[PDB]
């Protein structure tokens, strides 16, 4: 009966759909809000903001942060909805985005958005610091990373990596408070203003400005931070914008 | 049980004669072939040990380094002297110090679960754990735990071999099935720069791992500052896993069992043809990057267990092919996996124990494609 | 033309001198029932019965027709019978000279006989059960016919007697026997022997065939795997040199010919030559006064494939042409299997089927082309001590069973 | 080649069965016989090849967002499609058996509607939309995930075939040896963990 | 209540059938994932058994798998919605295993096993018994593997681990692939010991 | 609402293309209208069962019945019809049961062939025939102590075409009966008034149907002769209720009625000239009767026969009668029987003991031929267990020993 198997397959195809299609209209926008405070937590974290709950970190968001959007082609700010741009989208098509060359793409980011998000921290009308989202794959999976760099654009305030996928204890200690901690303080940019920030195997010389010591019997794992850092920390990433930051 | 009458001819038409060969002569045959390999792997054991140490400590901080660790101390207490002037006696002497607890650890452990399933099962012990036990000994490095070397025998025999009937009943490798055990489940004690050498406070990278970071050129003995040239290798006078270094006493070992028949030619001729093909063709490519892409086939036959593992463990007779036509595609794969592994895989230096057991899994598709393509000659009475 | 490579001669003391002399009389003679494939006696004889030369002594209830016939004349003394009353043998007490006589043909006439008679004459003289099938290495039946008889005019046992000194001694009866087979078969005969020359039929259909190399050699089941690929839609017949002269001569004389000639070689043999003998002679009055003292055992056939002459077994095989007598003194594949094995098939995967009892795998590995023989040296070699002769029995009486 | 090279990563460095552990149902029920085995491997390639491209054009051209409207993002309608695009295929293949009902229709039997459900088909077509995998890249990976997986059904359903020649204790014998080999397989599946695509 | 308890040890969906290995072997690393995803398979299990049968007597052989998935799906969709909005963090975790719900055999085979030739209220009960077999295995695996792997069971330390001040020093493979293939292989082993009915036969 | 209904036109329309796919792999890839299944060579024994996979579901359906105890599933393998043409390949199921050279004939399960083309089948003739006798009770009479000899008189003054050794089919309905209601005669009720068997009752809540051997030979025209044995609980078992119809037989006096249906049976003498051997005991000695009745009155073979019964005591035989009359007046027939306890009043001076070793003495151990001879048992099952075991060690083949297992 062909009619038959008609009817119940399209009446039950339509019928589904407006449950599901009523369910996921509906509950987008608590969605909405319960993503958007995910990022508003990482970025108060590594700012050094303490906040908790989500009435606090919306409401200490917005007193203290200022997304910005930059054109990394040329490290200039540009209008737009700083607070929904999607880079990974953005990166992910090629109106707004570009295709790395085996020499540009130091991190293994295949592609790189034209336009990318970063938030300034401001503690009075002044921007005291700037917060940079940084990506490059490790070993084992894309790390995703947000590194606060101080009014110099040279020294690094904070780092928190809030998305990775690495083996817990030889690798995924990027997530250990210690490490993280070690990089406050430390320098960006050398004295001619080059990616020199450096992940060294067996421990930093101590006083090192831009030595952080790498993951103990995890180089791989160091290795793909430090090429996040050489590819973000450069003319094809933040490099320009720093620039103008830092000057 | 009980006794009856009368006898029927199926069996008077036995064996009358019969080979000397037998399941006891072939393995005591295999036990003793590594011994050569094992006899210097103390030796070096103890010669890099102690140079480590002289060239970490001096006076009496050596003296302090050598009251603190029972390996040092018992040496001096049988008449071994941990000075840089050891003899032969002394360095072979602190290898076994190294070697036996490791040795004794698996026999006693792994013979443990061999005779608890034979027991319970009404099975008779079987001689083939004389090799796992030697074997996985073998493989390790001189600073395993001995709580690790436990739990990896009895991986490598329950897991591996007896859940699966006992010897002759498996498909994997059981001896290098305990090291997977230990290489994933705790990795920082057989990996590293920490667990080849058994001088406390000691950082030295073996030769692949030097090679891996800088070609040729990074191959260095830190504890003496001298390049690792060829000919140490091939003596085994290099860091590394005990019975491995000496590429020299394995092959000596693998002439006699290859000889009396116990360990298959083609499956060594195999691993031979795989990896020079796939070393070879690394070389012409080349690589401005990958310094592995230019190891030579004679260092990759010198350097880590491609020796030990081709003529011991790739020749295992149960896990291995069947057909000879089988066994010189098994062969071949284990060869081309461990090129791959140690040249285009950034992870794992040595890439032999995890080849073996990918080329075990594979050896029964290969046997059957030779048989069905038998069955079909046969289907076709061989064109008569 | 065929020569193999892959095998094994034993290098077992005591070989033959090859000079026909004659042997210890025999007064005890016996047929082995366990010896003929699948066969159920129906006994024509009781102990105490007296019999003639090609009497009947037994018949196949499961092979109707096949006449299993006296070797000679006297009283029967006994009918062994082991567990389930399964006939051991039929010993005979050779005593007198009567005989069964049959029709006698000339020489020129051989070739052009009718099948039928030949098969006739064959099958009630007793000289039938001579041929065996491969597969399964059973009498053939009454009314079947073969393209392809197999002659095995060589021998590569170990201190078997050498052909050409027995057929020499035979020629005419030989060639006349050539000739029988010549109208017997459908198709052809392969007259398979070694380089050296023997003695030739004038018929087209009969093709001689060199196989020179170690021991499987000269095992019809390896000559009819390069010559005559066998299955169970091809079925080929096989008979030695010595039954082929026994054939010419029934057809010759119109008499059962009994006559061998087998060497007896050992170690323990004081002078290891050829001997003449009768079919199913007593090995304990053959090999009397001829070993050195000891514990011995006497063997049926070759030491590589052979019975144990002891008991209601002590007499000489029906297939088997020599005696051997010695001193009493898993498939983890090690190379062992391959290298004495000269077919194509794959031996360390076939033995493990008929270790495992897989019946319908080890048919398509070609266990249907083998009989026992075949796999001795596999047998011999084997770290792990497997019969697998008789492995491949119970795989095939399995495979006749079911179908 | 770049598609050498993704084919190459979908077969072993990726593979469904043992380097990902998806499939695993099927994986270890008709494991038992290579020739059945093989015939899942087959008809297992034959339905990926045809979903993940499939799935790319519905979901670039329809369900992606911004696709049919702008500021109409139907992508929620991926795991429904998807899934309804491989039990369509599934419902043919199922027909199919009129010319393999004795090979596979019988050794299969419950499972043959299960194919659908099987996680490589689901998995393969869900890394095609999170990754940017080209028309062309969608069938190299489907055909490669394909092959990875009947690679090791057939690698398993040899290593069983090889073990009737073993005394597997009672109990373990079936599902749980299988459930073991599975896991010492993923071992030796575990040499390209590091290879880089 | 008998027919509940029937698939934890008798029939169970991952020992005696074989559906839902796949997210056995990949949540089973910590307790907390395999607990949610258990309940996630015992409410989209028992709801589409339960709406499979109503319209049983109704479906067309020809599209009775997309009659079925399309329902399959549509409650795991709609559970993944629901996830997102309330329980955030819970949903993180679960990645794809969520999407993967629908390819639990599980799911689709006590759908067409069961819930078809079979009553709604039955089929239900039918539903919820193998989550609970399925759950029975995830806590079992997921116990040994947390322990061990991590040393911690539902995040709290049970056993110290060296880097805490402690003594134990987890087991890597424990949080690997192969270990769940090991520890469900020597479940079976104790289930089909204790169980000699569902023993296979040579 | 708005991308709300764009969702739910864009997902049936997709769905929808779905199933015009599968619907046009329908029309293509299987094609179908109706399928003709032959039984035998009649046109009237003939299936148009729209193609639907089983044949044993097609052919319940049509009026023929074979045996299917398991109901499907490759389990009982009673079901099993030779499909000539048609059913394509023995699957591995059947084959556990049929074995390689009955398939090649064409054995084959119904319940896992499918019916996918006209296929021709040969179903033996004996199914389409079976007929329905509503009979009378004549005697129910004690034979032995737990065995009553039950005489239908078959009505309208026909009679059964039953084979020697053959069985019928007794379709009791629904009863409540109480074993006190029994005519136990005094002579044997001293067991049964000392294990108190009278307290049993039995109950059936449906219609039940069994099989029971005739022990009239064919010869025996209007009455149904049979030996029924009382199903009482068993000794390893005494907590389980009683036998469902041999209860109902017991209960059963003369002028009652019984509903059967038959012929049927395979446990057929065969047509040779080899010498019978009989081997009975208990309820056995129905179908060695029919057998030894048939071959001496009606067939008046003079083939060697013997007959060797089993039974614990002088009172448990019967038939005594009728067999020593046939061994008297016919030379070629012998019986026997053996006590496996005789008791005091007896005063037995036959064989004492089991019959597998009263047998194998006195006949066949000294047979030069025991292979040659046709055995056909029925009898306990410890019994039946214990004779093949002994025949087997004496070399008889399986081919020439035909059981009756009940
Ligand atoms: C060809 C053929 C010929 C036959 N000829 C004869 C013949 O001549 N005479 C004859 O007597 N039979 C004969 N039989 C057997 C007959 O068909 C019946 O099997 C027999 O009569 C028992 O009938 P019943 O229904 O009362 O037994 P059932 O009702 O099936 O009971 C059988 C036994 O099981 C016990 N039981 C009941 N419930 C349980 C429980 N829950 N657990 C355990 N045990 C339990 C009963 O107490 C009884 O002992 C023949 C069968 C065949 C196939
Ligand atoms: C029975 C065992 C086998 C017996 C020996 C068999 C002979 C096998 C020879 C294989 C072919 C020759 O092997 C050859 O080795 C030399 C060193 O010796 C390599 O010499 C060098 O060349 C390449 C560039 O081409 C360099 O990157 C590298 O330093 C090294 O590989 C050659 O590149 C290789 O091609
Ligand atoms: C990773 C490197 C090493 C692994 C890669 C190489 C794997 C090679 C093996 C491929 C798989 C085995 O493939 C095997 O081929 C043989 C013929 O040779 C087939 O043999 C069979 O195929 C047909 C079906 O077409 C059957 O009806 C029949 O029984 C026989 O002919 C097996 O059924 C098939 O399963
Ligand atoms: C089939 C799947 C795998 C199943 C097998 C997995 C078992 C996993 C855990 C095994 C038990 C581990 O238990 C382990 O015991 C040893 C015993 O010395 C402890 O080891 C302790 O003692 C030894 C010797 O004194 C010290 O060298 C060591 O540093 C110390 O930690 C480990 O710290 C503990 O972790
Ligand atoms: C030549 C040869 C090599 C062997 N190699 C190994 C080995 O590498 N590892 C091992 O555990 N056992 C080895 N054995 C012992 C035994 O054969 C092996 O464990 C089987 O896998 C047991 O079934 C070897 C035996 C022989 C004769
Ligand atoms: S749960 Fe069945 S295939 Fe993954
Ligand atoms: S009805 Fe039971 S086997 Fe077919
Ligand atoms: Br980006
Ligand atoms: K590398
Ligand atoms: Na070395």
């Amino acid at each position: 009966s062909i009619k038959k198997t008609l009817f119940v397959v399209i009446a039950l195809s339509l019928v589904c759909s407006i449950i599901v299609s009523a369910a996921a209209v509906g509950l987008r926008d608590k969605q909405k809000e319960n993503a958007a405070l995910d990022k508003q937590s990482k970025i108060l974290q590594v700012a050094g903001i303490e906040a908790k709950g989500s009435k606090q970190i919306v409401e200490l968001f917005n007193k203290s942060i200022e997304p910005r959007l930059v054109d990394f082609n040329t490290g200039d700010f540009v209008e737009g909805d700083a607070a929904n741009y999607d880079q990974r989208k953005a990166a992910k098509e090629a109106s707004e985005s570009i295709k790395l060359t085996a020499e540009q793409d130091k991190a293994k980011i295949q592609r790189r958005a034209n336009v990318g998000v970063v938030y300034l921290v401001k503690d009075g009308d002044k921007t005291s610091k700037v917060i940079l989202p940084v990506h490059g794959n490790g070993l084992w999976s894309m790390m995703y990373a947000f590194v606060a760099v101080e009014t110099d654009g040279n020294t690094v305030s904070g780092l928190t990596y809030y998305e990775q996928g690495e083996t817990p204890g030889l690798g995924g200690e990027v997530e250990n408070p210690a490490w993280r901690a070690q990089w406050v303080g430390k320098k960006l940019f050398d004295e001619n203003h080059k990616p020199a920030i450096k992940i060294v195997k067996g421990g930093a010389p101590q006083g090192s400005e831009h030595g952080v010591d790498g993951l103990s019997g995890a180089t791989l794992t160091s290795n793909g931070v430090q090429n996040t850092f050489d590819f973000w920390l450069g003319d094809m990433g933040f490099g320009p914008f720093l620039t103008k930051v830092r000057d | 049980a009980t006794l009856f009458y009368t006898p029927g001819l199926v069996t008077k038409r036995s064996s009358h004669v019969r080979d000397s060969v037998d399941l006891k002569r072939i393995m005591i045959m295999v036990w003793l072939a590594v011994f050569p390999a094992m006899f210097w792997g103390m030796y070096n054991a103890g010669g890099q040990a102690i140079a480590a140490l002289n060239h970490l400590y001096s006076g009496d901080q050596l003296a302090a380094i050598v009251a603190g660790n029972w390996h040092y101390w018992l040496t001096e207490m049988l008449g071994g002297t941990m000075s840089s002037d050891a003899g032969w006696g002394s360095k072979m002497l602190l290898g076994a110090t190294y070697f036996l607890p490791i040795y004794a650890t698996v026999f006693i452990v792994g013979g443990f679960w061999e005779v608890l399933f034979c027991m319970v099962r009404k099975h008779e012990v079987n001689e083939g754990f004389f090799v796992t036990s030697i074997l996985f000994a073998l493989i390790v490095p001189p600073t395993l735990p001995l709580w690790q070397a436990a739990l990896g025998i009895t991986f490598g025999v329950v897991v591996a071999k007896e859940v699966f009937g006992g010897t002759g009943r498996n498909f994997l490798n059981p001896a290098l099935a305990g090291r997977a055990f230990l290489f994933f489940a705790y990795p920082a004690q057989i990996s590293g720069d920490l667990v080849w050498t058994a001088a406390d406070g000691y950082s030295g990278a073996t030769a692949l791992s030097q090679w891996a970071q800088g070609g040729a050129g990074a191959l260095i003995n830190n504890a003496t500052g001298q390049t690792i040239t060829w000919m140490d290798a091939f003596i085994g006078n290099i860091p590394g896993s005990i019975g491995e270094v000496s590429t020299l006493a394995l092959m000596i070992g693998a002439a006699f069992i290859v000889y009396m028949g116990i360990a298959s030619w083609r499956i060594i001729g195999g691993v031979m043809i795989g990896m020079i093909l796939l070393s070879t063709l690394f070389n012409v490519i080349g690589s401005d990057t990958n310094a592995m892409f230019n190891m030579p086939w004679h260092w990759h036959l010198v350097l880590g267990g491609f020796a030990f593992g081709m003529f011991f463990m790739a020749t295992d007779p149960v896990s291995a092919s069947f057909t000879n036509s089988g066994k010189w595609a098994y062969g071949i794969l284990i060869g081309v996996m461990c090129v791959l592994i140690r040249v285009v895989n950034p992870a794992y230096p040595e890439g032999m124990m995890l080849a073996i057991l990918f080329a075990n899994l594979f050896a029964p598709l290969f046997d059957h494609v030779v048989v069905e393509r038998n069955i079909k000659r046969r289907l076709a009475r061989y064109g008569k | 033309m065929i020569t193999i490579k892959k095998g094994l001669d034993l290098p077992i003391a005591g070989t033959p001198s090859q000079v026909i002399s004659d042997g210890k009389a025999i007064k005890k003679v016996a047929l082995l029932g366990e010896e003929y494939v699948g066969m159920r006696p129906t006994m024509h004889v009781r102990v105490g019965d007296e019999v003639k030369k090609a009497q009947i002594l037994f018949e196949d209830k499961k092979n109707p027709g096949v006449k299993f016939t006296s070797p000679v004349s006297g009283k029967v003394v006994e009918i062994n019978r082991g567990a389930k009353r399964v006939l051991q043998s039929v010993v005979i007490e050779v005593a007198g000279d009567d005989q069964v006589t049959f029709d006698k043909f000339e020489a020129n006439q051989l070739a052009s006989l009718n099948r039928d008679a030949i098969k006739t004459q064959l099958v009630e003289s007793g000289l039938w059960t001579a041929f065996r099938t491969r597969p399964f290495s059973k009498v053939p039946a009454i009314d079947s016919t073969s393209e392809a008889i197999f002659v095995t005019a060589m021998d590569t046992n170990p201190l078997a007697a050498e052909p050409t000194v027995v057929i020499n001694e035979q020629s005419e009866a030989f060639v006349a026997g050539l000739d029988v087979l010549s109208a017997l078969t459908t198709g052809k005969v392969y007259v398979c022997k070694k380089g050296t020359s023997l003695p030739r039929s004038q018929q087209p259909n009969v093709e001689e065939h060199v196989f020179d190399g170690p021991h499987p050699a000269g095992l019809a089941g390896t000559h009819m795997h390069f010559l005559y690929p066998v299955s169970a839609d091809h079925v080929a017949w096989s008979i030695n040199y010595q039954d082929v002269i026994a054939v010419g001569q029934l057809f010759l004389t119109g008499e059962l010919y009994t006559q061998r000639v087998v060497s007896l070689a050992g170690p323990v043999v004081n002078k290891p030559r050829l001997v003449r003998t009768v079919m199913g002679a007593s090995l304990e009055q053959l090999v009397d006064s001829e070993i050195m003292p000891g514990e011995v055992r006497i063997i049926s056939g070759s030491v590589l494939s052979g019975t144990k002459a002891t008991g209601p077994h002590a007499y000489l095989g029906r297939y088997h042409l020599q005696v051997s007598v010695l001193r009493e003194g898993s498939m983890v594949p090690i190379g062992n299997y391959e290298k004495v094995m000269p077919l194509d098939m794959e031996p360390t995967l076939l033995l493990r089927d008929l270790c495992a009892g897989d019946s319908d795998s080890a048919v398509r590995l070609g266990a249907l082309e083998l009989d026992e023989e075949d796999l001795a040296l596999c047998t011999f070699v084997c770290p792990g001590k497997y019969e697998y002769g008789q492995l491949l029995r119970e795989c095939l009486d399995k495979i006749e069973k079911e179908g | 080649e770049h598609y050498i090279s993704l084919l190459v990563k979908s077969i072993f460095i990726e593979n469904m069965a043992l380097s990902f552990f998806l499939g695993m149902c099927t994986f270890l029920a008709v494991s038992k016989k290579v020739k059945t085995s093989f015939g899942l491997g087959i008809a297992v390639i034959v339905v990926l090849t045809i979903s993940v491209p499939v799935n790319n054009l519905v979901y670039n051209l329809v369900l992606k967002p911004d696709a049919l409207v702008e500021g109409v993002d139907l992508s929620f309608l991926n795991f429904i499609t998807f899934i309804g695009v491989i039990a369509a295929l599934v419902q043919i293949l199922e027909m199919i058996l009129d010319r393999f009902f004795p090979p596979l229709y019988n050794a299969l039997g419950i499972f043959l509607p299960l194919i659908t459900v099987n996680c490589a088909i689901f998995g393969g077509v869900s890394f095609m939309v999170q990754r940017d995998y080209s028309f062309a890249e969608s069938v190299v990976y489907g055909f490669g995930s394909g092959v990875g997986w009947m690679l090791a059904i057939v690698a398993l359903a040899g290593i069983r075939e090889k073990m009737k020649y073993s005394d597997v204790p009672p109990g373990l014998r079936g599902l749980g040896i299988t459930f073991i080999t599975a896991g010492l397989m993923a071992l030796g599946f575990m040499s390209f963990s590091g290879v880089q695509l | 209540k008998k027919s509940v308890l029937a698939p934890v040890l008798d029939n169970n969906p991952i020992a005696l059938q074989v559906l839902g290995v796949c997210s056995a072997l990949a949540v089973t690393t910590k307790l907390e994932t395999a607990f949610v995803m258990t309940l996630a398979v015992m409410f989209v299990t028992a709801l589409s058994n339960f709406f499979v049968s109503l319209i049983r007597n109704h479906i067309p052989n020809s599209v009775r798998i997309i009659v079925q998935m399309a329902i399959i799906a549509s409650l795991v969709i709609v559970v993944d919605q629901i996830l997102k909005a309330y329980l955030y963090d819970i949903s993180k975790q679960l990645s794809v295993f969520v999407g993967l719900i629908i390819t639990n055999c599980i799911v689709m085979g006590r759908a067409e096993a069961f819930a078809m030739k079979s009553e709604p209220i039955p089929s239900f009960i039918d539903g919820i018994g193998n989550g609970l077999g399925y759950g029975f295995v995830l806590m079992t695996v997921g116990f040994f593997r947390e322990l061990l792997g991590s040393g911690k069971l539902f995040g709290l330390e049970v056993l110290p681990l060296i880097s805490n001040g402690g003594w134990y020093q987890p087991n890597g493979l424990m949080l690997l692939a192969p270990s769940a293939f090991f520890l469900i292989g020597f479940m079976i082993w104790a289930i089909r010991t204790f169980k000699p009915e569902q023993v296979e036969a040579k | 609402m708005s991308t709300i209904i764009f969702g739910v036109v864009m997902f049936t329309l997709i769905i929808l293309a779905l199933v015009l796919v599968i619907l046009f792999a329908k029309s293509k890839l299987v094609p179908t209208g109706d399928i003709t299944i032959s039984i035998n060579g009649d046109p009237e024994k003939a299936i148009v069962t729209q193609p639907g996979g089983k044949l044993l579901t097609a052919l319940a359906g049509a009026g023929v019945f074979v045996s299917s105890a398991c109901g499907g599933g490759g389990s009982c393998g009673q079901c099993r019809v030779k499909i000539k043409s048609g059913g394509g390949d023995i699957l591995p199921t059947e084959l556990d049961h049929i074995s390689k050279g009955e398939a090649r004939e064409g054995e084959r399960l119904a319940c896992q062939v499918a019916v996918k083309a006209d296929m021709d089948l040969e179903l033996p003739e004996e199914i389409f025939g079976v007929k329905k006798w509503e009979c009378t009770v004549i005697s129910n009479d004690n034979k032995a102590t737990f065995i009553k000899e039950l005489k239908l008189a078959i009505p309208d003054g026909e009679s059964v075409p039953f084979r020697a050794g053959g069985y019928i089919q007794i379709e009791a309905p629904a009863h409540h009966v109480k074993y006190a209601d029994f005519d136990v005669p005094e002579k044997y009720r001293g067991d049964w008034d000392k294990f108190n068997l009278f307290r049993y009752e039995s109950k059936v809540d449906e219609p039940i149907i069994r099989a029971y051997s005739m022990a009239n030979y064919p010869e025996e025209f209007g009455i149904i002769m049979l030996n029924v044995r009382i199903a009482t609980p068993p000794p390893n078992n005494p907590n389980v209720p009683p036998g469902q119809m041999s209860s109902y037989i017991w209960s059963l006096k003369a002028g009652d009625k019984c509903t059967i249906s038959g012929p049927f049976g395979e446990f057929f003498a065969k047509d040779t000239d080899a010498e019978m051997v009989f081997i009975g005991g208990g309820a056995g000695m129905a179908p060695m009767r029919s057998h030894i009745f048939d071959q001496l009155k009606r067939l008046k073979s003079k083939r060697k026969m013997s007959y060797w019964y089993g039974a614990r005591s002088k009172r448990e035989m019967f038939y005594v009668e009728d067999f020593d009359g046939l061994a008297a007046e016919n030379d070629n027939f012998v019986w026997h029987c053996a006590l496996s306890d005789p008791q005091p009043e007896d005063n037995w001076t036959g064989y004492t003991g089991f019959i597998h070793n009263v047998l194998y003495e006195n006949y066949l151990k000294d047979h030069e031929a025991p292979e040659d001879c046709e055995y056909y048992m029925c009898g306990p099952p410890m019994m039946n267990a214990a004779v093949i075991n002994m025949l087997k060690n004496l070399g008889v083949e399986e081919e020439n020993i035909l059981l009756d297992d009940f």
